[PDB]
């Protein structure tokens, strides 16, 4: 759930025959960014 | 601690104005005409408690207090530099006119949320106003085709016109005593986003790639021509017999040739394009 | 990949850097076509294109070109994800002031500006003005101007003089701030002032000017000129049927702003006067407020509506109650839910799914298997064999299935056992086959409940899931040790009928081979299912590890308990089985199985005593009916003569010798005792109800009725519904309080009459009241355990200090109640235990202890033990594997990685739903008698009083410490002495309960000084002479001349000499309190013992969520500060004031006693800090303070499990002391140097620094640290990071704060990978972190 490219590239694995298990993103984070960003508070990933 | 507001502050600052008499503003709007800085100053401040009984007679309209009042200033500041002193009007009559016109446009520009043009947004304000009487001259509902007998005017104009006012509504509020959920959580895509019908499509276009290079080789560069699969651009009949072939006919027959083939492949390969298409 | 997700402010050069282009016109799409425009709200060339690789005329729409830009327009071409991403921005002609940082409760501008609250409104909205940069002038830049001031001061000094108003005042200020040396003026008027009021203002400046200093953030970033706007995504324009659209709010609040910001330039760009632009500049500021946030002053209402617009503050806010998506529930695919039902023909690790479910969940498995196998060839053809029901697509589904543990989990998940895996089996129909066992730990019954299925995808979750939720391996319960995996009602009524003992039988003297023979003899009909008969059986013991023997042993046994060895496997003896089989006894040999065979032969054997149950159950045809309501025959003699007793206290009420309260105590408690008759001669009847004969005349054993059977065997109900069927139902009372007099005689056989059917409406109704309302209090009470409790997770495997609590079981009252078995069962020894005899060691290096060591225990008279305990750990944020027990699913100790935090708050949370004079004391066990910490003075006469309140007169048995143990007040009369035989039943103290005696010194005479006659003495007496004593006056009833005198009775010997107690200078004389009486004249003399004076003198969830809570009760009790001799001060200034005067050192300030409440403490007396003075409840914040931090322990231990064991239900200590652990987190400093006077400052940040300083520079930097307590509340609000705090608090209260510091957050702890989205360290994943850490900045 909540994802764009990662329900696609798994459905791909599955019917491969093998769980790769990507990564992805979830969409109710990416939407909180955009969320915050826009009210005047900076947020950023500092890895 | 005072109190705080918007609407309160505006009215207690117009309040210490000096009056304007009918002997002082002759000289005052002479002197503008010349163009001076102390001219367009006190004309447009001794005027300042006529714009808020205007703006305040659009009561329960798109625009709110002070939406109303401040536009409306923007009308005088336009009406004492296009007044005539020389042509004997009253400079207050003659404001009044930009006063009012200031105000309809703003309503027609920014209560909506989709901007009409002007030449069409006055059609709309007749018809409301003839579907107001016609509403308690009939005690009835108004009807579509009632108000086109009535107006003089077709079906098919009436339908478009009053069906032009759209009236979105806002999503985020949601129907019912309870509001466990809006209307965001009910909307769905036009598009495939479904993670199967997005498989369906890629599996098939690596598909229809391969099955044309296994095909055959002289009848595989005749299909890619006329139909870009392979990235290639689409061609008429006549543009492309006159780079291959040299003739209109000679590319349509392998055309048909080539079809039976790839016909009769999909139907051993598991298809079923009979049951598919029906 | 990303971590350390920081906060920070939102720079204007910075913005510019997010958007791609700027909107300068509101409208969005053309009234004819259905296309966007230029600089619009949803423009193409500012966000992205609107389709999938095209422009918006059309001129580029091929799929060859990534990324170029069209020269009709200026849109670049790329996907549809593009759009909400790409941002925009609207360049304001004014700036305008955010509004997060004005209207929160803490003021970020006004202690920055050193303005108050209400001015930073008055200057935004051109009221008032503000000079900045006078320079030498007679105003600064503090003080205000106004309409009048500002033309004066103008004229006055006409240079120097640089006003402002508006937007443009703030910005101006924040600018030149000088934070570099605005610090200096801070750090130096700091001391200068003593006000607590003066210096807690300024110790909050300080706080938040640094944090824009280390952080990089300006000042004046806080003010904003140009905005960002959102991704037209998020609001999107998607229109409905019949061509009508559907515009989100918060794109009606841009537009508005759009409106005005056009005006602005339109109005700045003509010489207009300086009335109209405030006009325009504050409804700019309403704009932009309106925009952020709305409904707390502005609220803006929207056309054809009446509800506020939210804003964008106020969808965080109202997204699921100001929580986040990922905290809150998640539409999930691979899922469904259906009607359960109970399959007999099931094993314990798989379970049952239709074959129609079957083909929704596995779809994507299905097309996988059809292209590798041959018969599909591509996708499309697969999809067309799966919705035609094919007889080759069955067979291909069944391949997935035999290996692939699905997930099963019911509606309410209260513990862990809620969600667990089980191998799916293709069955047909339209139901979940569930196995009959399981259904006890999911705490779900037949009638209509559905279960949701989960299909895990991934081979790595496939794995976890069938080590970890397989229902084969949680067969042990997380609470306490007992099982969870236990036959319910169904399998231990066929299981106690085949157990069971019968005085004559078909086939009964007879003896078999081996039970080959046995099941032979039944199954032919010529033997019964229990006869007395003698068999030989090949029994093999494993008490030894790795050698099975073998022996023969001929028992008499019954028939049933010979086929029911069978089942049992080879490790266990036969006379685990010789006993009737019930419910609890059959709970701790499965226990037992377990712990001496293994888990795969325990399944095994689970699998075939639930097989052999139900097999059992129904060859016994047992039934109810009217006829196994034995109703006893001289019920009705009780209830006959019950009636003409209460016609005789109502005959007496007629005439009035009788009050009306006396009357009611005195027929309440007449029913109550005859109920118990009716029970007993039911019991008595039904237990008895069997007559049989062999060889003899009669012959009396157990009662073979249905309504017997299930009730002693525990399968359903319990003794107290059998007494409303058979005898009456007793006194049903009313919901408001009070009990009904009247009672219901009848029983539910005989039938119920009218009024006595409206009478029981109200105990049922009730009943159903506090049901529904018991889902939200305990649901509440485990939402507030797992916030605080959510990281501390085991990350050491052992710490290396011996640091551990006591633990002894419970002597209370006449017999122990938790032996030592239980308390300190899977625990680790902390010291070296020895043994009671001179010098012995058993436990040389104090390891954990196992079920063979709890019995070896048993053996030595050990009773005190001392084991390491989370609660008083050594770690750093986080808990010790050798610190944490043993009590989990499994056998082993803990696991390096488990999530004890979350295990050990659901536990308590769980049952939470199943919630709601002594003047002679005796002994019941003879032993010895053991004294400690009690000294008393033997008198002549063969009386012990002891003037100690903290005596604890424990008894001691022949080996050691007996089940005897009680408490010795003060004052009281023990005829026994310490070190005596045994006696039972015997009486070894006496004492008033009522009367408060005083303790005397030493003897001879007595004279009495300041006593004055009409203010503070009275001599008064009664009738006839009844009581002639020196009765002292009150403290208010005195006159104004004996308000502060206070008479002592001072003691002296006989010959005129003083005499004075040893140990203290000043002599042992008793005081004279209110309302007392002397026994003894002034100038006789007064033995020891004798009596100075007379002194006369709820449970549930609110109870347990009261104590974690730690709030402080309506009366506290006031506890000594420090041992010494107490004494009174001055009654007469209203109140009572209590000094301690001990012999090392004595304090300046003493502690007042308000006069509200009793004083039990008496003038002379040595008084320790361990008892209480004032009765009633003790506060748990001054155990803590005064008793020490291993106390505090003991008491939540000792009061929170004791309301778990009224209702009987199991919960280890370990889950109760791991929340004790996070509450007393943090502590408070009494020592500057390093910080503050008084902050709150966690115990990890503090054991960092002091041992830091210890080797250094200076070691006198140092300082000492107080532990403290909070609640769960309180200890909840110390989280680091925003994430995890933003969920249960408010969120423009946490990310303000967190924007002004800057505080780069780290992803650690299980919470914040919830809802950012990575792995949780705790289980698996801990070796995912720990690479991710060592492969970073380290090498
Ligand atoms: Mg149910
Ligand atoms: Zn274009
Ligand atoms: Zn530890």
């Amino acid at each position: 759930s909540d994802d764009v490219n990662g329900r696609t590239k798994m459905y791909k694995n599955i019917v491969d025959g093998d769980h790769r298990m990507e990564a992805g993103m979830p969409e109710s984070f990416n939407v909180l960014i955009k969320e915050i960003r826009s009210l005047g508070i900076d947020i950023e990933l500092e890895t | 601690t005072r109190a705080l507001d918007a609407t309160q502050l505006y009215l207690n600052e117009i309040g210490f104005s000096p009056l304007l008499t009918p002997e002082e503003e002759v000289h005052f709007a002479r002197l503008a005409q010349k163009g001076d800085p102390a001219g367009r100053k006190r004309m447009i401040e001794s005027n300042l408690r006529l714009v808020v009984k205007i703006a305040r007679r659009y009561v329960n309209r798109g625009l709110s207090l002070l939406d109303l009042i401040e536009e409306g200033n923007l009308g005088l500041i336009r009406a004492v530099e296009k007044f005539d002193p020389e042509r004997g009007f009253r400079f207050s009559t003659y404001a009044t006119w930009w006063i009012r016109q200031t105000i309809e446009r703003a309503i027609m520009n920014q209560t909506r949320t989709i901007r009409l043009p002007i030449h069409v947004v006055k059609e709309l304000n007749v018809y409301l106003r003839a579907a107001r009487e016609l509403t308690h001259k009939l005690d009835h509902e108004p009807s579509p085709e009632e108000i086109a007998n009535l107006l003089e005017k077709p079906v098919a104009e009436v339908k478009r016109m009053l069906g032009l006012n759209e009236r979105v509504t806002s999503v985020d509020v949601s129907l019912g005593p309870d509001s466990d959920k809006t209307l965001l959580d009910t909307l769905t895509d036009d598009r495939p986003t479904d993670p199967c019908e997005l498989l369906q499509d890629d599996d098939l276009s690596e598909s229809i790639d391969q099955w044309l290079t296994e095909l055959t080789d002289k009848q595989r560069e005749v299909v890619i021509r006329r139909f870009g699969l392979r990235g290639h651009e689409s061609s008429t009949l006549e543009e492309v017999g006159q780079e291959i072939g040299l003739t209109r006919e000679r590319v349509r027959q392998i055309q048909v040739e080539a079809l039976k083939r790839l016909r009769e492949i999909l139907e051993k390969n598991g298809l079923s394009s009979d049951a598919l298409f029906q | 990949e990303f971590d350390a997700i920081r906060i920070g402010l939102a720079s204007p050069e910075m913005i510019r850097s997010w958007s791609f282009g700027e909107v300068k016109k509101p409208e969005t799409i053309n009234y004819r076509t259905f296309k966007p425009e230029r600089d619009g709200l949803f423009c193409a060339k500012i966000f992205g294109p609107v389709k999938d690789y095209e422009c918006l005329c059309g001129k580029y729409k091929r799929l060859k070109h990534r990324g170029v830009i069209c020269e009709k327009c200026g849109v670049e071409v790329a996907l549809a994800k593009v759009r909400r991403e790409r941002m925009g921005h609207i360049e304001l002609a004014s700036p305008v002031a955010h509004i997060w940082f004005l209207k929160s409760l803490p003021s970020r501008i006004g202690l920055l500006l050193d303005m108050t609250l209400r001015d930073i409104e008055r200057v935004l909205y051109f009221e008032s003005y503000v000079v900045i940069d006078p320079g030498m002038t007679t105003l600064e830049k503090g003080q205000l101007l106004n309409d009048e001031q500002y033309f004066e001061a103008l004229e006055e000094f006409g240079d120097d003089f640089d006003a402002r108003m508006g937007a443009e005042a703030v910005h101006e200020l924040l600018n030149a701030i000088d934070l570099e040396h605005e610090i200096g003026r801070l750090r130096e008027e700091i001391p200068q002032t003593n006000s607590e009021t003066k210096i807690k203002k300024l110790s909050k400046r300080l706080k938040l000017m640094e944090a824009f200093q280390g952080s990089g953030n300006k000042p004046e970033w806080m003010v904003l000129t140009v905005l960002p706007v959102l991704p037209p995504d998020l609001r999107p324009l998607v229109p409905l049927d019949g061509g009508r659209f559907a515009t989100s709010d918060l794109n009606d609040l841009y537009r508005r702003v759009i409106n005005r910001n056009n005006r602005l330039k339109r109005l700045l760009d003509l010489a207009a006067p300086d009335i109209i632009v405030r006009n325009e500049k504050r409804m700019l500021q309403e704009a932009v407020d309106a925009l952020l946030d709305n409904g707390r002053r502005g609220r803006a209402i929207t056309g054809s509506n009446k509800r506020p617009l939210k804003s964008l503050a106020d969808m965080i806010k109202g997204k699921q109650g100001r929580f986040r998506q990922n905290l809150l529930g998640k539409r999930v695919d691979y899922s469904g839910r259906s009607v359960i039902t109970v399959g007999p023909t099931l094993r314990l690790h798989q379970c049952g799914l239709p074959k129609k479910m079957a083909l929704e969940l596995f779809k994507p498995f299905i097309f996988g298997k059809l292209e590798g196998r041959g018969m599909a060839t591509t996708i499309k053809a697969a999809k067309k064999m799966v919705e035609r029901e094919l007889p080759e697509v069955w067979d291909v589904l069944a391949e997935v299935i035999r290996e692939h543990p699905v997930l099963l989990n019911r509606a309410p998940t209260l513990h862990r056992l809620g969600i667990q895996a089980f191998e799916p089996v293709l069955i047909e129909g339209k139901a979940i086959q569930l196995h009959p066992l399981v259904c006890a730990a999911y705490n779900a019954d037949f009638d209509g409940d559905q279960m949701a299925v989960h299909v895990p995808l991934t081979l790595e979750a496939q794995l976890e899931a069938r080590a970890l939720m397989m229902s084969t391996n949680n067969i042990l319960s997380p609470a306490n040790g007992e099982p969870i995996i236990v036959p319910s009602q169904d399998v231990v009524m066929g299981l106690y009928y085949m157990t069971r003992e019968a005085i004559n039988a078909k086939g009964e003297g007879m003896a078999f081979a081996d039970l080959q023979e046995v099941d032979r003899a039944y199954r032919s009909g010529q033997a019964s299912l229990h006869a007395r008969v003698k068999v030989r059986i090949n029994e093999k013991i494993k008490g030894e590890d790795g050698q099975l023997t073998a022996n023969t042993r001929i028992v008499d046994t019954t028939v049933g308990r010979a086929l029911l060895f069978q089942v049992v496997p080879a490790g266990l003896p036969f006379d685990v089985v010789n006993q009737s089989m019930k419910k609890k006894a059959i709970s701790k040999l499965i226990n037992h199985c377990y712990r001496v065979v293994g888990l795969k032969d325990t399944v095994i054997f689970a699998d075939q005593l639930m097989y052999t149950g139900f097999a059992y159950s129904t060859i016994s045809g047992v039934s109810i009916g009217v006829n196994d309501f034995v109703i006893p025959d001289e019920k009705a003699r009780i209830i006959n003569a019950a009636t003409d007793e209460v016609k005789e206290i109502e005959s007496q009420y007629a005439s009035g010798l009788v009050t009306q309260g006396e009357k009611y105590n005195k027929v309440i408690d007449l029913w109550s005792k005859a109920n118990d008759e009716v029970s007993k001669a039911m019991m008595a009847n039904l237990s008895k109800e069997k007559v049989v004969d062999r060889e003899g005349k009669e012959v009396d054993q157990e009662s073979f009725n249905s309504m017997y059977m299930m009730a002693d065997s525990g399968a359903r109900g319990s003794a107290a519904q059998i007494r409303q069927l058979a005898g009456m139902r007793g006194l049903m009372a009313k919901p408001d309080g009070s009990i009904i007099e009247t009672p219901i005689t009848a029983n539910f056989r005989e039938g119920l009459n009218v009024l006595q059917y409206f009478i029981s409406t109200h105990g049922a109704r009730k009943g159903l009241a506090d049901t529904a309302l018991k889902t939200a209090n305990s649901g509440y009470l485990t939402r507030r355990l797992v916030d605080v409790a959510q990281d501390l997770v085991v990350t050491e495997i052992d710490c290396g200090t011996e640091h551990g609590l006591l633990m002894s079981p419970h002597i209370e009252g006449g017999d122990v109640v938790e032996p030592l078995g239980e308390r300190v069962l899977g625990r680790v020894i902390a010291r070296d235990v020895f043994k009671p005899g001179s010098d012995e060691v058993i436990v040389p290096a104090g390891t954990l202890i196992d079920e063979k060591w709890v019995d070896f225990l048993e053996v030595m008279s050990v009773d005190e033990v001392v084991v390491r305990s989370p609660i008083t750990c050594e770690t750093r944020h986080g808990i010790c594997a050798m610190c944490y027990g043993r009590d989990l699913a499994r056998g082993h100790r803990v696991n390096i990685g488990e999530a004890v935090g979350v295990i050990a708050a659901q536990s308590i949370g769980e049952p939470g739903t199943q919630l709601t004079a002594a003047d002679n004391v005796q002994v019941k066990n003879g032993g010895t008698i053991r004294l400690h910490n009690l000294k008393h003075v033997v008198r002549a006469d063969g009386a012990l009083v002891a003037v100690s309140r903290s005596g604890e007169l424990a008894v001691a048995d022949d080996f050691g410490r007996e089940r005897e143990r009680y408490k010795l007040p003060y004052g009281a009369v023990i005829s026994v002495k310490e070190g005596d035989k045994v006696d039972p039943g015997a009486i070894v103290a006496k004492w008033d309960p009522h009367t408060h005696p005083i303790v005397t010194e030493v003897d001879g005479t007595v004279a009495f000084v300041g006593m004055e006659e009409g203010i503070t003495v009275k001599r008064q007496t009664d009738e006839l002479t009844g009581l002639t004593n020196i009765e002292v006056m009150d403290p208010k009833d005195r006159p104004a001349a004996g308000k502060d005198i206070r008479p002592a009775v001072k003691l002296i010997d006989a010959a005129g000499k003083d005499l004075l107690l040893p140990g203290t200078d000043v002599p042992a004389q008793y005081f004279l309190p209110a309302n007392a009486l002397v026994n003894l004249t002034d100038g006789a003399k007064v033995s020891i013992g004798d009596v100075v004076a007379r002194i006369p003198q709820t449970g549930g969830l609110p109870r347990v969520a009261d104590l974690f809570e730690a709030r402080r009760p309506k009366e506290p009790s006031i506890l000594a500060e420090i041992s010494g001799t107490i004494s009174f001060g001055k009654e007469t200034k209203g109140k009572r004031r209590l000094v301690i005067t001990p012999n090392d050192g004595s304090d300046p300030y003493e502690e007042l006693i308000p006069k509200w409440r009793h004083l039990n403490v008496f003038e002379g007396e040595q008084v320790n800090r361990g008892e209480v003075i004032s009765d009633g409840p003790s506060n748990p914040h001054d155990i803590l303070r005064l008793l020490g931090v291993s106390s505090l322990a003991k008491y939540i231990v000792n009061e929170i499990q004791d309301v778990y064991r009224l209702q009987g239900v199991k919960i280890n200590d370990k889950h109760i002391e791991t929340i004790l652990r996070q509450m007393l987190r943090k502590v408070e400093v009494s020592e500057s140097g390093d910080s503050s006077f008084i902050k709150g400052d966690q115990v990890e940040l503090t054991q960092v620094l002091e041992e830091n300083e210890q080797l250094g520079t200076e070691d006198k930097f140092p300082a000492k640290y107080e532990r403290v307590l909070l609640g769960i509340t309180k200890a909840s609000l110390s989280t680091e990071s925003f994430i995890s705090a933003a969920s249960f608090q408010e969120t423009t209260r946490v990310l303000t704060e967190a924007a002004v510091t800057g505080k780069r957050d780290f992803l650690r702890g299980l919470k914040e990978n919830v809802v950012v989205g990575r792995l949780i360290p705790a289980g698996t994943g801990l070796a995912y972190h720990s690479e991710r850490k060592r492969q970073r900045d380290l090498g």
